């Protein structure tokens, strides 16, 4: 899984 | 001039439980519990299930006339019985080690129905036209498609002895039956010998059957009984039948292939043009979540069943938009 | 919480900080605004990602499991099979619910700790060139433009550079 | 002028364990482990248990003469056997599927003992007065209260055939026996036929029994044997007995009612005028605690059994009165 | 403990504070005394009540479970039934003992944190109008009557009101 | 002048996993998972195992000629079978309740092989020299060392009846066999009675065996069959054999002692001069660690088996030599 | 970490402190050097020893457990025995791995807390006779010889004794 | 359960 | 078990 909660995170 | 340190907040209304406190509104969170299914019977990894229609396992295997006939060869990913299976054993009696047989079928992935003992050709000097009303079809009295009721011909029942050598290169499920008349008069009228016997042998199977005559309460309007037996004939091995009465002979047998991940389920749902990796009696699950509260019975690659109503993991912060 | 920051001496969250979990708000002559701290947000994301993924990983794939049937003279075996299924079910329901509760508690605590640590990092950077006005805010004893603010945010604040002016205003 | 911040303390001597440290004295704490019982057999949710006294299940069901006779109808919440049950099967032999029968009785909540085949009335042309010393009562030789030893009358044992139709509206437990003399002389003196047989049928039960004569080591001073059989006759169904010798016939049978939460326990304790929600073989538990270390065998709504000696949760503070 | 207050920089507890878990002791001209902080005590009670109740709730009611019997030719089934009973027992004994240990640790830590947070709340309220004399105590640089004390206890301490007098005594 | 507060650091490269982070280098740490074995079969608490060599349990118990003969008395801590056990049942047929017998042997710690019915002395008026090629030894046709093939002598097979009284003060495992010829001609040539029977009784055992003649597929070049039976004769009790044909009589029996902690394992490894507290089929474990990932099958006091590849507990600090 | 000391405001560890987990480094006229704090190291050792030992104790001795055999007409019982063995194995593998992860997290946090608490203990002992120069270090406003240093290390630092000289240097 | 440890608590 | 990581510990 990946936590895409913010758009600058690396993964 | 000022600088402040703070934290995120958003409009989210997700709530999670903790140990010290229940029902905490948080900014982010992940649900770990799958609770949705599509309400359909689907293909499992691209292979359709075996549906028995009006039959259960017994009715299908014995060849109950009421059940539509399946194609000669089938391959499946799981077996489905309907809850209201009216057509099973149509002539009253015990089906020995039936449960064990179901458990065997639970790891079978394919069958080929073939004629092991051809009707007019294998039991000379005997009648093969015996039928009954307990196994009726289209009103008329009939009989199992896979078995053959051998009776006396021209006032005599000569001792028969026939055999089959398994050259299918697979296990062969052979089924037969033993009839038990309610009186000795019927025993004589059918098999002409009061001291009859049936013998079935293979390399690893060895059983002898004796008629036991007694008056019995009517079941499906029958006072007689019929006991059903089965054995798995290994590749290359030979089965031998020998009898002077009461033998309900095999006519069709099943060449069987073994597989993994199969099973037998009772379901109401209908087959649809769809595919899944996880199938339950209520419907198919398409999820990668670790848990599910839909059903304890699963076929395929499924999440672990739990009783929980909710399993939600917080990832964000305690949400305080105030 | 355990560390006293979130819902503590920092009463509420910021709907206006939309690009991160933890962050700053600043006010100077050039204007005001929000800016999340990426170093800490990205550390927290890494951690919690690894936590979620392990909770998922520890649960193996449930392969085929169906019921069995027993005749009327096998009641003991039927009840033993049922006893087995019910036991395993109890244990897994228990394990799942408990693990989720424990980890939730620890996650909220973890966030609280991150916010407190960030606050302390800033405080120790600023020293007596600013004063704590409560609610997680600092009031400078000197003019702090955008460049100064950014030096605070990316951890390179130059204390001696403003020490004099601050000393004068602090008097 | 001064103000100080501090915390509670008290005289408590409660100790709890943690991971980093054992044996910590705390101000408050909750015990989660129940370890107390009242040492008595009690009513369970207002229903008294079935106590078999000197008998076990076999002795009670067969009707061993040594055991005080119970009221015709009983209802219970659980069944109690005593550890030293001296009166069980009094005439040597095997009781077939006995364990399965116990498991059936484990979900039975009521019985009615009724005369299924009246003594002088059902087996004409046969003697019904057969008794034995293995089943003695008050010194004299006697026999099972629920069974009847049919023997030859006036030098002949005519073939009998009797039946019972179940109109109780409940399952009926029927028991019978098959006698096996040590020699053919006794076989003839008792049943006048060397080739005797017994047949028992219902709609779903079908068994035939043959005498097997051989000299055997004495058990309770008996070289003969007696095999005990049973079946559950469904509502509306009919059971048929047919024999020309060796049948130990049924005389009394049991109409049975199903229930939940029951079970069979072996206990020493005595019945008292008391009520509980949880019963163990050692005594009754009255607690709402989640765990208990008293006994693995429980009937009713009980805490979960664990091996732990201590399960104490701290709620207060580390207690430092210093 | 983890937060350093209980059995830490606040060495011992108060037998004289009988109406709460965490509290105050004060000394001024009008006299001295103990008074528990209800806001924090009641928060801790709520938390720990919910913890205990969940530990109880997660364990379902154990319904009827009795032994079975097997004949001399069913040794395998008897040993399998025993294996099942012993396995489940091991697992539940393990689960119970471990859960109690873990939660006990966390409970003591929780208390420690509550005491520290209360102390810090007071400290931040008082600022330089008082000095930390160790052991969790503050010495005022001004006269603090019962009304002042109560303002400190219920979180409404007026720093500017005593700032001058405090500055003078602090010199 | 300065003073600093800091923490330990060292060169260690131990890594552990946590929840928030994987693969953390730490200064100290403890491994809880045992993964090493010595690859040998050892003594368990000073007692050597029972090795069956070329035989499995069946071959050893029946007395297969191909298997080297063991000493008359043996005591062991666990039983070892080899994966490729070629010598078991050498004359084709079923060994009834064989699995149950293995389970019995799983708690046996000692046997004494003694002559229960001496060869020339117990079955007068019968031949005792019967041999077969299915049980060959050194090329020649032979037979089980523990059983005796009784046949007709001088054209007659008189009814035999022999008994043994158990005065060993221990359970006595008695084995016998029942032969089933493929035709009645052979039945007559061997036992001179077409209606033969075998009877075996004790105080608690009671069974009768009847020849069942039929042509069967050849197994080990044999169309006949031989069914093997067994019973445990309690101390003081008496076993009685009675027959007029088809009895494969007992000659040697086993006095058995019960123990704890034993079991049966299949292994490849070899016995060495070594001792252990924990034995697995792959080798012995000498560890006090709580877990092991070596094998699910264990004998003795062993760590708990888990699937884990790694279970390492940190005790020291996060190691930052920078 | 959770308390912000290890890999926090105290960036790295000391390879030169070989006699303990937590400790001091000092520099004065007489020279410089490392000396571990035994009171805290020995407390941590006691704790972690008790943790390890309980993890071992909670796992009972696994006594003899071998497979069983079933004939071709006992497939259901064979599969039920297998189901039991596999279930118990799943549960114990899960329990072991999870317990080790949880306890590892808590252990690192525990260390972090010990280091922070030690630092705070020193800080509160020194007060304004020294200044925090970051990285866990204090710079004295007075001469601190070996005896003074040791008084700091064993918790008996005499603040009034150096208060004047410190006040003068601090000016 | 209810923790009645002090007499002014709310439950 | 005993953690002999330093040589002055007590156990
Ligand atoms: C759990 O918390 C939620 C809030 O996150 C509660 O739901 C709110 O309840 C109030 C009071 O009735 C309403 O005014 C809000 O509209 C509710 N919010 C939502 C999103 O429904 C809820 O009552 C709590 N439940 C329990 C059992 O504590
Ligand atoms: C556990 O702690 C208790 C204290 O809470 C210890 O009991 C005390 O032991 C001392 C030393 O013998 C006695 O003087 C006290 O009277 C004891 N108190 C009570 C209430 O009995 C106990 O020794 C500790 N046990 C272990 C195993 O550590
Ligand atoms: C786990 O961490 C270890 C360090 O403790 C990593 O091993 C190092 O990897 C780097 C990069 O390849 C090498 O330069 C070092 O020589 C390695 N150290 C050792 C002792 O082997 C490892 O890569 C990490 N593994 C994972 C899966 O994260
Ligand atoms: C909350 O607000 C976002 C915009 O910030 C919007 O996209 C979303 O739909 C809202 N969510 C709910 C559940 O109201
Ligand atoms: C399962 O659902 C996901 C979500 O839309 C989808 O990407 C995937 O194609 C689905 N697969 C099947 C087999 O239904
Ligand atoms: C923040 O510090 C970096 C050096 O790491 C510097 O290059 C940068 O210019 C600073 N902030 C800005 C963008 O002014
Ligand atoms: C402790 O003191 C209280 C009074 O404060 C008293 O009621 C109680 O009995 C004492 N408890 C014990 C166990 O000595
Ligand atoms: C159980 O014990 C409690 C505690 O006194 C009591 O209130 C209750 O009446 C008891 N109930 C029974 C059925 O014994
Ligand atoms: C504490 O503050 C409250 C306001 O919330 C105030 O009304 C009260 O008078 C103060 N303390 C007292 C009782 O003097
Ligand atoms: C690390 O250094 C120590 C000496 O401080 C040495 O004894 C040891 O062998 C080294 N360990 C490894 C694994 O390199
Ligand atoms: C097991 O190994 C330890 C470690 O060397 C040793 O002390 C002990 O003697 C060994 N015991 C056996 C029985 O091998
Ligand atoms: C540290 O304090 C102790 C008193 O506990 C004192 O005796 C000792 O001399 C001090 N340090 C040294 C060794 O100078």
């Amino acid at each position: 899984r990946a936590l895409e909660y913010f758009e600058w995170l690396s993964x | 001039d000022t600088i402040c340190i703070g934290y995120h907040a958003n409009n989210s209304t997700d709530t999670v439980d903790t140990v010290l406190e229940k029902n905490v509104t948080v900014t982010h969170s992940v649900n770990l519990l799958e609770d949705s299914h599509n309400g359909k019977l689907c293909r499992l990894k691209g292979i359709a299930p075996l549906q028995l229609g009006k039959c259960n396992i017994a009715g299908w295997l014995l060849g109950n006339p009421e059940c539509d006939p399946l194609l000669p060869v089938r391959s499946w990913s799981y077996i489905v019985e309907t809850p209201n299976s009216e057509n099973g054993i149509c002539y009253p009696g015990d089906f020995i080690d039936y449960e064990e047989l179901r458990e065997q079928l639970s790891s079978v992935s394919s069958f080929e129905r073939f004629e092991i003992f051809p009707k007019e050709s294998s039991w000379p000097n005997h009648n093969t036209n015996g039928v009954t009303a307990a196994c009726s079809h289209e009103g008329k009295s009939s009989f199992y498609r896979n078995l053959l009721w051998l009776t006396e011909k021209e006032g005599s029942y000569p001792k028969l002895k026939n055999s089959y050598v398994n050259k299918k290169g697979k296990e062969v499920l052979v089924l037969w039956g033993i009839h038990h008349p309610p009186n000795s008069k019927e025993q004589q009228n059918l098999y002409q010998n009061e001291n009859a016997y049936v013998s079935v042998v293979t390399s690893n199977y060895n059983r002898r059957f004796t008629p036991e005559i007694a008056e019995r309460p009517k079941v499906r309007d029958q006072a007689g009984r019929m006991n059903y037996y089965w054995t798995l004939l290994k590749p290359g091995d030979t089965i031998i039948f020998e009898a002077n009465g009461n033998l309900i002979a095999p006519m069709y047998a099943f060449a069987l292939s073994r597989g993994f991940g199969s099973g037998i389920i009772t379901s109401n749902a209908s087959m649809h043009e769809c595919n899944t990796k996880c199938q339950t009696p209520l419907g198919a699950i398409n999820s990668s979540l670790p848990y599910q509260n839909i059903h304890p019975v699963t076929i395929g690659e499924c999440p672990k069943y739990v009783r929980s109503a909710k399993l939600r993991m917080v990832t964000g912060l305690r949400n305080i938009p105030s | 919480g355990l560390f006293g920051a979130i819902a503590g001496f920092i009463e509420g969250g910021w709907t206006g900080m939309i690009d991160g979990w933890y962050g700053y708000h600043h006010q100077n002559e050039q204007g005001s605004g929000y800016a999340a701290d990426q170093k800490s947000t990205q550390n927290a994301i890494n951690g919690i990602t690894n936590k979620v993924n392990t909770v998922i990983e520890k649960m193996n794939i449930q392969f085929t499991a169906v019921g069995k049937e027993f005749n009327k003279l096998e009641k003991r075996m039927e009840n033993l099979n049922k006893k087995v299924d019910d036991g395993f079910l109890d244990i897994w329901t228990y394990n799942a619910e408990l693990l989720v509760l424990l980890e939730n508690e620890r996650t909220l605590d973890f966030h609280d700790s991150n916010v407190k640590n960030l606050y302390e990092k800033v405080k120790s950077q600023l020293k007596n060139n600013a004063k704590e006005i409560g609610n997680g805010c600092f009031e400078f004893y000197h003019k702090c433009d955008n460049e100064c603010m950014e030096s605070v945010r990316n951890g390179t604040y130059d204390y001696p550079k403003y020490s004099e002016e601050s000393k004068l205003n602090r008097e």
